[PDB]
């Protein structure tokens, strides 16, 4: 659906970018079909935008060749952008693409970072200049351009393949072109504090409310006079808080005054918004403010104060609660002392809060996302707290077992299985786990139990493998009906996901032994045998025992008539 | 041409059993040589008596290719047979004249004509 | 009276079917092309349309057969050889495609798709300089292409 | 064994006297539904004029009914039937006789089952007897495109006539599109539409037509619940159904928003076969009442008894039904090609000595 002109232009650019070095005259031609300046006022059509994009991809993939000629063209174009004639809005997407390729170029080479950053703040300063200084052009093409350049301020990729390259494949991206406020997802760019302080000043200036009322009023006046946007306040609000979180998400070693100031600003905004909202898009902004507050915590005292605040909040919007859980996990992993305070609240929430029951929730016959998120938070919590207190996990699974003896048992079983699988690097903790699973039989929960123990078997330990084979062999020799399809599915999964070859051959020969033991609905194991054996090269020589088992199996198969 | 055609014949005889890609090349080479223009002064082939060897040798090679059961479909065979018939008829559109070649080089022409006659007679499908 | 009204009717039906081909409705296209083929069963353009509908359906064999049959009638058709070269290149045989492309460019040297396909085939080899030159030729030729060929207007005193 | 008399004598030979209007309707015009039910279960047919009279009077009754029926609880709600007449009979056995049980059917009387005309005749007779207590909704197959693509048209032409088929189709064109149940539930065959936010958007439709290729009524008849339930990270209420080629899937937030804005509890629908006869997703419940779908699915059927603000699922198994060759094909069409093939082969062998 790309067309013909676009596809061949992209093919030409990509073929150019692989020829290193590439002759300068070809790039000069490429700039020749690129637009040129007319008295400082530019024009734009689809083909010129395509040419600009293709030149950008060529420069990106060209291993940073001949930047001295193209980069000045690009910065002149971005300088002339605010008054570019125009023939989801196209302008915001074009600005998104150009800011993206500029950001990738800035990350690739450090010598120009100051220049690119400074022209960036200059152009947003100019935009701030005339936004609050006609209404049709400003509404149609100025603020949408602001949103487009806002969507990708500082986000960048650290991959072997450039970022825009993934945006335009060679044969998910369309999602980025269909939403309203989507975005993208360690050399620590040396942005001087003055630029960051200026950016914070702009953020504080734009979050004003009176300007939002004025722009909404003028938009309504334009709409009634004779566009795709309806109300700019909420999308804007969301956009500036989002990129304020994202740009400062991963900075370290900053002066404490700036941290204190931003913490005060974010807490003020959060409490004001929370007070106002007790009367939709503001929930994501509240989550962003919460994340900023978690990042803005440096002392233990504030850490447990925040933990208490969230703990009161939990036992009273869904993404807000998810981000609250994520922030609680972040605090618990960053500070080990608060573990003893955070584990009881989360454990009680899992084993009891009514919100989980309502989410699960007459229904008479005659949920998992928050569940496993909390379970992963528990795993992170105990793997962070095991550095200080080695006996905390013992009391922890003692409490879980106590809850087990005293629906909810399914949650307990799943949690215990997750702890057992996640903590393979621990001392002999899995032996008590298998002990309690074996002793906790009696029962429809046997299916969940057998699936959990199969997941544990996937780990691949010899002793647990021997015990589980004893149990499964006894179960098979016994023939309940409900625990036969379960066992065959379990061992099929095991054979599908065993890695170490020693146990592979051992289980293969032992399966053959079981099959020959079945020699007095019988050949139901042969799909599992085929699934296992499709993972090895042909057998030439082996133990004569295995040859005897194969001979017996073949003679039994032909005598039952399974060969024909 | 008299020896080039012999080289082509032997190579085609080998390639008929050996491979299955040179067959298309041979078919394209044969198809683009003859034409269905039996008429006054346009046949894409000389009409002198002294050049009846290569003509009928090529026609016999085409017939042999047609009789080997190699071409899959049933619309190329119609075109090939029509072109062969057209060229064979086109040869006979001039007043008869007597041969001018030497005593040798004349026996083999008669032998080739007899071979083509036999191959044409055998064709019945 | 003369035979040219039947040509006009067949061209009408083919033009009608071409719109259906451009939107993705194989059944109506098949009905229209069968109706057109009721008059002339051996026309090459009707075989081209049959190959088009077979390719849209999703078969890589019937389209090849139809294209070969069409090329066996009029060996100077460019669209048929272009499509055959495309499907052959996507199949894997990289030998015959170059020869067909060279024959096509020898016959006519104003169709940009020929240059584009030639460059795409050459890219899989490694001599990408000639591929870039072919791409340059293709887009400079396409820069001035008309809706229909200019030779439609009769050349008569 | 006799070469003229029938071998399997326990099957009684159907009467060749097509029943007249006086034989099926009593002095007051009420259908004798026990007689009619026995005859149709015996694969008996009606005279063309009586079937046409029943269908057009029923269409006229629907025509005089409102777009949105105000049916009160208690009710037994039934999903797709798809021509499984003997399973419709089992459904009525399990749910209770219409003489003392209120019923709502969600469509798909035709399409895939080979007793579609018996289903139509029996449901129309019940509609005659209980015009304000038994209701029949439209499914997406109750249109010309699918009934002409599948076998219903051929069935009509074999057993009745093409004109009887067209009259039946116009009656299906008369079928109401939706129900407002206990002021709590929107009941439709398929589901929701981006263009339906209130019951009045349904009430305002013009239903007396062939279903269009697009729009809210189409979506009502054609839409499905999504593949993943409870983990819908996506934010779009309705997304393009790439399997069907038209209309949309609707999401759980969409349903919850519609229910809250309209003060509704849930939505009752059909359209997708279920191994148990039902699925509970509560914002949504699908009910499916066609057991052993296509004679191969081996599924159970269920009905939903809605009473006293309780949704009581009642399951039942499939029942035997008489056999038909595909597409109601006759023995001449089936066997004559093979006869001609084998006789030609023999002649070829006789000559190729």
């Amino acid at each position: 659906s790309r067309g013909f002109y676009f596809n061949t232009v992209l093919s030409l650019a990509r073929s150019l970018a692989v020829q290193r070095p590439a002759s300068l005259e070809k790039v000069q031609k490429l700039l020749c079909m690129c637009p040129v300046d007319f008295h400082g006022i530019f024009q734009l059509d689809e083909r010129r935008r395509d040419a600009v994009i293709a030149l950008g991809i060529f420069l990106i993939e060209s291993d940073l060749q001949h930047k001295d000629c193209v980069v000045p063209y690009l910065l002149r174009l971005l300088k002339g952008l605010p008054k570019v004639y125009w023939v989801l809005p196209v302008a915001e997407s074009f600005s998104f693409c150009l800011v993206t390729l500029l950001s990738d170029v800035a990350y690739r080479d450090p010598s120009l970072r100051d220049e690119i950053l400074e022209v960036l703040l200059q152009v947003l300063h100019v935009l701030l200049g005339m936004c609050q200084a006609d209404k049709e052009y400003l509404c149609k093409y100025a603020i949408p351009c602001l949103i487009g350049i806002s969507r990708a301020f500082g986000r960048y990729s650290n991959m072997e393949e450039s970022l825009l390259s993934k945006l335009f494949p060679k044969i998910e991206p369309e999602y980025y072109f269909s939403t309203i406020s989507s975005s993208f997802s360690y050399k620590e760019f040396n942005i001087p504090l003055e630029m960051l302080r200026e950016l914070l000043n702009l953020v504080k200036k734009i979050v004003e409310e009176a300007v939002l009322k004025s722009l909404d009023a003028i938009v309504a006046s334009v709409m009634e006079a004779n566009l795709y946007y309806t109300s700019f306040s909420d999308p804007l609000y969301l956009t500036m808080f989002k990129m304020l979180r994202d740009t400062l998400y991963y900075m370290k070693d900053l002066p404490t005054s700036f941290v204190k100031e931003i913490h005060d600003f974010v807490l003020e905004q959060f409490n004001t918004s929370q007070g106002e909202l007790q009367k939709k898009l503001r929930c994501q902004a509240n989550a962003a403010c919460v994340d900023l507050m978690v990042w803005a915590v440096k002392d233990e005292q504030g850490a447990e104060n925040l933990c208490i605040k969230l703990s009161e909040k939990l036992q009273s919007h869904l993404p807000l609660l998810i981000c609250c859980l994520q922030g609680l996990g972040r605090l618990c992993e960053r500070f080990p002392v608060v573990v003893h305070s955070v584990t009881p609240s989360l454990r009680d929430f899992l084993v009891i809060s009514p919100v989980l029951v309502k989410l699960y929730k007459k229904i008479s016959v005659t949920y998992e996302q928050l569940r496993d998120i909390a379970i992963d938070n528990i795993c992170r919590c105990l793997k962070a707290g095991l550095t200080v207190d080695p006996v905390i996990v013992e009391a922890f699974l003692a409490s879980l077992s106590n809850r087990l003896y005293i629906l909810i048992p399914d949650h307990t079983i799943r949690a215990l299985g997750h702890i057992a699988v996640a903590l393979r690097d621990t001392p002999k903790v899995m032996e008590p786990i298998l002990q309690i699973l074996q002793q906790k039989f009696c029962s429809p929960l046997d299916v969940l139990i057998i699936d959990q123990l199969g997941c544990l078997v996937i780990t691949g330990n010899q002793y647990i493998y021997q015990e589980v084979w004893n149990l499964f062999q006894q179960i098979s020799v016994k023939a309940y009906r409900h625990c036969s399809l379960a066992v065959i599915n379990a061992l099929a999964n095991i054979a599908a996901n065993i890695q170490d070859e020693h146990l592979v051959d051992e289980l293969l020969m032992n399966l053959l032994e079981l099959f020959v033991q079945l020699g007095l609905n019988l050949g139901v194991l042969i799909p599992v045998i085929a699934v296992l054996t499709r993972r090895l090269p042909p057998i030439k020589e082996a133990k004569p025992r295995l040859q005897k088992l194969f001979r017996d199996f073949w003679l039994y198969s032909v005598l039952m008539g399974f060969a024909v | 041409h008299y020896i080039w055609i012999d080289f082509l014949v032997q190579r085609f005889e080998i390639a008929k059993y050996c491979s299955s890609d040179q067959v298309e090349i041979f078919s394209s080479l044969l198809q683009r040589s003859m034409s269905l223009n039996i008429g006054g002064a346009k046949g894409s082939m000389n009409r002198h008596v002294a050049a009846i060897g290569p003509r009928f040798k090529l026609l016999t090679l085409g017939l042999s290719l047609l009789h080997a059961d190699v071409v899959p479909n049933a619309t190329i065979r119609n075109v090939l047979r029509e072109k062969i018939y057209s060229t064979a008829f086109d040869y006979f559109s001039c007043p008869p004249k007597f041969p001018t070649q030497g005593e040798k080089r004349l026996r083999e022409d008669i032998s080739i004509m007899i071979k083509f006659w036999t191959a044409m007679f055998s064709d019945k499908k | 009276g003369p035979l040219h009204p039947w040509m006009t009717l067949a061209q009408i039906w083919l033009h009608a079917a071409e719109v259906y081909i451009g939107i993705g409705k194989p059944a109506e296209a098949t009905a229209c092309t069968q109706e057109a083929a009721n008059l002339f069963p051996m026309s090459h353009n009707v075989l081209y349309m049959r190959g088009q509908i077979a390719e849209l359906r999703g078969s890589m064999d019937e389209a090849r057969r139809w294209y070969e049959e069409a090329l066996a009638i009029s060996p100077t058709h460019v669209k048929s050889m272009q499509r055959l070269a495309l499907i052959l290149h996507q199949l894997g045989r990289y030998s015959l495609a170059e020869k067909i492309l060279r024959d096509a460019v020898q016959v006519n040297s104003t169709a940009h798709e020929v240059w584009n396909g030639l460059g795409e085939v050459l890219q899989a080899q490694g001599n990408d300089a000639a591929a870039t030159e072919c791409f340059l030729t293709a887009l400079e030729l396409e820069a001035s292409s008309p809706a229909v060929p200019f030779t439609i207007i009769p050349r008569v005193l | 064994l006799s070469t003229t008399d029938r071998v399997v004598k326990a099957v009684p030979f159907p009467p060749s006297h097509r029943l007249t209007a006086k034989e099926v309707f009593d002095n007051d015009g009420k259908p004798r539904v026990d007689i009619l039910k026995a005859h149709l279960m015996k694969e008996g047919r009606l005279e063309e004029s009586v079937a046409l009279r029943i269908i057009t009077e029923g269409a006229s009754i629907l025509r005089q009914e409102k777009n949105l029926l105000d049916i009160d609880a208690p009710v037994t709600v039934c999903g797709d039937i798809h021509g499984q007449f003997f399973d419709l009979m089992k459904l009525f056995e399990v749910g209770g006789s219409p003489a003392n049980t209120r019923y709502l059917f969600l469509g798909d009387y035709v399409d895939r089952g080979y007793f579609s005309i018996e289903c139509v005749l029996y449901l129309w007779a019940l509609k005659i007897l209980y015009p304000k207590t038994l209701f029949l909704l439209r499914g997406n197959h109750e249109c010309r495109h699918l009934t002409e693509y599948f076998t219903f048209k051929q069935e009509c032409k074999i057993k009745y006539s093409e004109r009887v088929y067209d009259a039946c189709m116009d009656a299906f064109d008369c079928l109401p599109l939706a129900a407002l149940m206990n002021q709590q539930f929107l009941c439709v065959h398929g589901g929701l539409s981006p263009e339906i936010n209130t019951l009045d958007d349904i009430r305002k439709l013009d239903r007396f037509k062939e279903p269009p290729a697009y729009g809210p009524m189409c979506d009502i008849l054609w839409s499905d619940p999504p593949e993943n339930f409870g983990n819908e990270k996506t934010q779009e209420h309705f997304t393009h159904n790439t399997v069907r080629g038209c209309s949309y899937f609707y999401s759980y937030p969409a349903v919850c928003e519609f229910l809250q804005h309209n003060n509704l509890l849930s939505i009752l629908r059909a359209h997708e076969a279920q191994d148990a006869g039902y699925r509970m997703y509560p914002s949504l419940i699908t009910i499916f009442s066609a057991p052993n779908y296509l004679d191969v699915y081996n599924n159970k059927a269920a009905v939903l008894k809605y009473e006293n603000n309780v949704m009581n699922i009642r399951q039942f198994n499939c029942s035997p039904h008489p056999y038909w060759l595909p597409n109601f094909m006759d023995v001449f069409t089936w066997s004559l090609p093979f006869v001609g093939e084998k006789v030609t082969e023999m002649l070829v062998n006789v000559l190729n000595i």
